[PDB]
């Protein structure tokens, strides 16, 4: 079936332009649908951008004036978005869509991009091991944690034990100030698996292509 | 431009209950060789919008039948037989036929359950932190039900607001629960100056609250 996945650089500066691909595979871009770019802003808001259809037709929406460009390259199967002029009010998470031609069918998208259009500088996370206290460890359960904080921009990945702990955990969302991120992230185990199976918060910042494994150490002798 | 109303804002349904959404366009959708380009989708907590239904009636590829849409003109419904705590999340109308395409602001869908009171863990800031400059004291709230959650710090017994952080998850289609996040920054100065640490979480599931505690420099 078509597949499609946004890439492009995640930051960008006030009054530059954002790019981005979308690469499809499973399906020719020069057949049957309409190759759209949606995004999402803060509050369920949805925007429609623009298309570029299979035969290379293109149509914007009036909101983005002048400041649009979308166009594609039939040899990598691959389309793309240009907005110029860009200000924070730009700042959203990105979608490629297809949708056919004939009936508004079989909608596919894209897992999504985050752009930011800010001037902070890129920074990269401190990872920090959350051991629980001594007397919350004596039930049948515990929780332990890590916080990933200082970084810009978003995304960061967080995963434990590289993905093969999935149950019991919690990733909550990231929050902002000054121009830095902190997250967190929870996850509960039997407790008498604890400390003979190791846990290790496995993050990683794409943009300062940075990662850090930390491995949490109980509290007391180690 | 079309602009498309979505009702109600929220929704709370039972597991196995129907459920019911309205979206209502301000001009009609039928076009001119007989089709109607509504569609409806779904977008799941951290996931991409997803086809349900289009054409206004019919069922997109692959989604399970117990989505229907209804209504013709400028009113539609989406129907859910019978509600599946995966079914969570915020439902779209969109309309294909007046240029610009636009979408409903969304519905949310909650899934009612019985109350939980939330599990509270409180940690410490690491060592490596310390090492920094600051210190940070995490407290986790995790699969409470319903959603509404207080959270109050204290340092040696007297209530703490500024340095106070939160984060809320989303409800989990795994048990219908949300969770919390609650952060206290201090400077390692601070924090270092002080003995006990305490988060107090207030939910409706206890008339008392729940207090976890814990000395620095005590493991």
């Amino acid at each position: 079936r078509v597949q499609l996945q946004q890439s492009g650089p995640g930051l960008v500066k006030p009054s530059q332009s954002l790019s981005l691909t979308c690469t499809v595979t499973g399906y020719s871009i020069t057949s049957d649908f309409a190759w759209n770019w949606i995004r999402q802003f803060p509050g369920n808001k949805l925007e429609w951008m623009g298309y570029i259809n299979y035969s290379g037709f293109t149509s914007h929406n009036p909101s983005l004036k002048s400041r649009i460009s979308i166009t594609r390259d039939t040899s990598k199967n691959q389309f793309f978005l240009q907005l110029n002029s860009v200000t924070t009010e730009d700042t959203a998470t990105y979608y490629c869509a297809g949708l056919l031609w004939y009936d508004g069918g079989a909608g596919s998208w894209g897992q999504g991009t985050l752009v930011t259009v800010s001037a902070a500088k890129t920074t990269a996370p401190s990872v920090y091991p959350l051991a629980p206290v001594c007397g919350d460890t004596t039930g049948s359960s515990v929780t332990l944690g890590c916080l990933v904080k200082g970084y810009f921009p978003e995304p960061v990945t967080l995963t434990w034990n590289s993905g093969s702990l999935s149950s019991g955990v919690h990733t909550f969302p990231a929050v902002l100030q000054s121009d830095l991120y902190t997250l967190s992230s929870s996850v509960t185990v039997t407790s008498s698996t604890w400390p003979s199976q190791s846990i290790t918060c496995n993050v990683a910042h794409p943009a300062s292509s940075t990662k850090v494994d930390k491995k949490i150490e109980p509290r007391g002798p180690t | 431009d079309v602009v498309m109303t979505q009702s109600p804002k929220t929704i709370s349904v039972t597991i196995g209950q129907p459920a019911s959404i309205s979206c209502k366009s301000s001009q009609r959708l039928l076009n001119s060789n007989g089709k109607t380009f509504l569609n409806w989708l779904l977008q799941r907590p951290g996931q991409s919008p997803k086809r349900l239904i289009y054409l206004g009636t019919k069922l997109d590829s692959g989604v399970p039948d117990r989505f229907t849409g209804s209504g013709s003109g400028t009113d539609f419904t989406l129907k859910i037989s019978r509600v599946e705590a995966e079914d969570l999340g915020v439902y779209y109308c969109w309309q294909g036929t007046h240029f610009p395409y636009t979408f409903g602001g969304g519905t949310k869908l909650e899934i009612k359950r019985a109350d939980a009171a939330p599990t509270v863990s409180i940690f410490p800031p690491s060592s490596e932190q310390l090492t920094s400059g600051g210190a940070s004291v995490v407290c986790f709230l995790n699969n409470f039900y319903p959603k509404d959650i207080n959270v109050k710090w204290k340092i040696d017994g007297s209530e703490r607001q500024n340095g106070v952080l939160n984060s809320w998850t989303d409800q989990d289609s795994k048990d219908s629960t949300y969770s919390m996040s609650s952060t206290l920054t201090l400077t390692k100065d601070e924090y270092e100056r002080h003995n006990s640490y305490t988060c107090e979480a207030t939910h409706k599931t206890s008339t008392s609250p729940i207090v976890k505690s814990f000395n620095r420099n005590e493991c």
